RNA sequence: UAUAUUAAUAAUGUUAUGAAUAAUUAUUAAUAAUAAUAAACUAAGUGAACUGAAACAUCU
RNA sequence: UUAAAUUAAAUAUAAAUAUAUUUAAGAUGGGAUAAUCUAUAUUAAUAAUUUAUCUUAAAAUAUAUAAUUAUAUUAUAUAUUAUAUAUUUAUAUAAUAUAAACUAAUAAAGAUCAGGAAAAUUAAUGUAUACCGUAAUGUAGACCGACUCAGGUAUGUAAGUAGAGAAUAUGAAGGUGAAUUAGAUAAUUAAAGGGAAGGAACUCGGCAAAGAUAGCUCAUAAGUUAGUCAAUAAAGAGUAAUAAGAACAAAGUUGUACAACUGUUUACUAAAAACACCGCACUUUGCAGAAACGAUAAGUUUAAGUAUAAGGUGUGAACUCUGCUCCAUGCUUAAUAUAUAAAUAAAAU
RNA sequence: UAAUCUUAUACUUAAUUCUUAAGUAAUAUAUAAUAUAUAUAUAUAUUAUAUAUUAUAAGAGA
């Protein structure tokens, strides 16, 4: 039975989609000013 | 003494095998060694074996069938045998991470502990040498068990580790029953002529290492692993066939029904499996004199 | 750990022999400090494909 | 494991970057002491993969005539009393004291699949003890499932009675009786219980539903690869039971096809004869290798391995076996036969 | 084979450490002279002059 996909785990969220390691890669530095560039209020986790 | 080693030499190795009380163990054979220590290895002379599973450091299998076996603990040998004076093998081990059986040599002048890859008769209680360093009459010498460089070993001596390069470590037969052979030596070119166990005949440098005897453990190649089980504990994954895929997987892939496809026995990357020369061209082994039997 | 460390001194308590050693406070001097920074425009490197050709590969 | 982090020139690469090497980060693990309660700071000197704890031996208890037979006990875990040594507080000794389970610690030891990594002692001087978590919910109305969703969700304790058990029955204690009720119970549906005479006549097909004459102890053939494999054999017996009388474990024998077998597979229509396998065979590679990955490179896996190894390929345990054929497509060795591509003088029209 | 490639591992002076320059000592190599031993050749000792303080070893090698 699918369905139940996100097994949430506070550790393993912020430590891939949280704001230090958006700011740590070059990939992730471009997302973060990508989201600022929209406006976002939030720009991760 | 003699008579002794003469009734060891009759002496053969047995193959234990259970009652086949399930179907896997009908298969499992194994050779009994009893002389054979029972315990641990010097953790001093031991590293973690970090295991890969085959992946590569893009972290993509590039190496297929590896996998997860036993934890297993690396035995740091000695190859090399700079040391020179007597050494007293004070046991003859198990090692996981090779076809041989390894020896836990005690050098005699220090009490400095090293361990050896075990030649065929090599027993507790038995003494070595090492003449990487000169030999500071000959038959003496020349005995199942110790090492000097290739220049000091009569002709036609059967010979297990062979080193490369003088300077380098043994290199050559290293595995479970394995041997090589000295053909000729050529003081001029400063090369000798060895014939490795696959029966190709090449040249080595005069001053290379080379252990006398044969390796330990002849009866390695008759021991039946009974089960798929016991291939997985040896970090053995399964084989899967070309002809069980589809064509994007594998050249031998699709068709309705068991078939080959008309197609050239080959690997799934395309590479001819039967009989093609994979070292070819410019790139050769220049030290080939005699080329190995079949291709 | 700049209510930092080092040096110099000043009052203070202890020890061993007016001189010597360590502890705390207070003044003076010396010694480093902090990449939040746009976007479009410009130049350069690499450089598709859909598409068009009423097919497609030269071409686009 | 990760890290625009770190070595005129670390190495490689259109850029992005990648690589080995150092440094730092990284728990799911390790980390002094302690109710006869305990002090982590500063300065100076020179562990453990799994698994079992049998047999023997010793002493103890009863029969019989030191020695035999039968039985239980046998490494540790406190309290009480009585003794000898420092002086009621200490040390050691002796005697007394249930069962079957469990825990921890101890020692010894069998198997092959051979079993983590990383941060010293003494002396002197010290200590005012930081920060954060702490509700309740957590086999669920408080999480993940769009819902207060019969789904998914990790760990420990899990009263007795009974029994081989965490089976099955009950349930002491605790908790709960719910965002639908009340009546009525037609036809009809679901989930059950019973059924005379028949006993597969049903049906694609005994599908479904019946069907268990000990769960302990004996006794168990043919066949066979010699493995109580077949076997939990069927049948049968012992104890219990004479027709009234819990629940749960336990549902037959035989032939054939296919596959040796335990396994894996289409998460959500296919579990199989398909994949895997142990074994068999062929083959490439001598390590400055072969194979794979690498805008491609350095370089990684292969491997701290070295031909009884490693990569690839077919077949797929074992028993009896594997006939004939290189025409063709490949591979592979040998030459001579023999053409051609780019790349050159200097010199002729 | 000093093509290419592979692998392993002291003082003085001048602008606390750094760098230059001079000389002297130390070690190595090259050339020259003298003395001795052996069969024009080889070995040792002494003296003079020049050069060096990325290396060494191993391997492949035009
Ligand atoms: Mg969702
Ligand atoms: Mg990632
Ligand atoms: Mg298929
Ligand atoms: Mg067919
Ligand atoms: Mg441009
Ligand atoms: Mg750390
Ligand atoms: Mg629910
Ligand atoms: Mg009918
Ligand atoms: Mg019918
Ligand atoms: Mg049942
Ligand atoms: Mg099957
Ligand atoms: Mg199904
Ligand atoms: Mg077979
Ligand atoms: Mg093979
Ligand atoms: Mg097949
Ligand atoms: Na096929």
């Amino acid at each position: 039975s699918r369905g139940n996909t996100y097994q949430p785990s506070t550790l393993k969220r912020k430590r891939t989609f949280g704001f230090l390691a958006r700011a740590k890669s070059k990939q992730g530095s471009k997302i973060l000013k990508r989201r600022k560039l929209k406006g976002r209020w939030f720009l991760s986790h | 003494l003699i008579k002794r080693r003469r009734k060891l030499s009759k002496e053969v190795t047995q193959m234990k095998r259970l009652k086949p009380v399930s179907p896997g163990l009908r298969w499992y054979r194994s050779p009994i060694y009893p002389y054979l220590y029972k315990g641990r290895p010097v953790r001093a002379l031991t590293v973690v074996r970090k295991k890969h599973g085959g992946r590569n450091n893009s972290g993509k299998i590039t190496v297929r069938h590896q996998g997860g076996g036993h934890r297993n603990r690396t035995r740091l040998i000695d190859f090399n045998r700079w040391e020179g004076g007597a050494q007293t093998v004070q046991r003859i081990e198990y090692d996981p991470g090779r076809s041989s059986h390894i020896a836990l040599l005690k050098h005699n002048t220090t009490g400095e502990l090293s361990y050896i890859i075990a030649c065929d008769g090599l027993r507790p209680g038995d003494v070595v040498e090492s003449f990487r360093r000169g030999i500071p009459l000959s038959v003496k010498t020349t005995q199942r068990g110790n090492c000097l460089p290739i220049s000091m070993i009569p002709i036609g001596t059967i010979i297990h580790n062979v080193g490369i390069t003088p300077v380098g470590p043994g290199k050559f037969c290293r595995s479970a029953g394995t041997y090589a052979r000295v053909l000729a030596k050529l003081p001029e070119k400063k090369k000798a002529i060895v014939r490795l166990q696959s029966g190709e005949h090449r040249y080595v440098s005069l001053e290379a290492v080379a252990t006398i005897g044969v390796v330990s453990n002849i009866d390695h190649q008759n021991r039946s692993l009974g089960k798929a089980g016991r291939s997985r504990w040896l970090g053995i994954r399964p084989t899967v066939r070309g002809v069980a895929m589809n064509k994007c997987d594998h050249p031998h892939g699709g068709g309705r029904g068991k078939s080959k496809s008309n197609k050239l026995s080959m690997s799934p990357w395309g590479q001819l499996a039967k009989g093609y020369k994979t070292r070819r061209g410019k790139n050769q082994n220049r030290m080939k004199v005699k080329d190995r039997p079949r291709g």
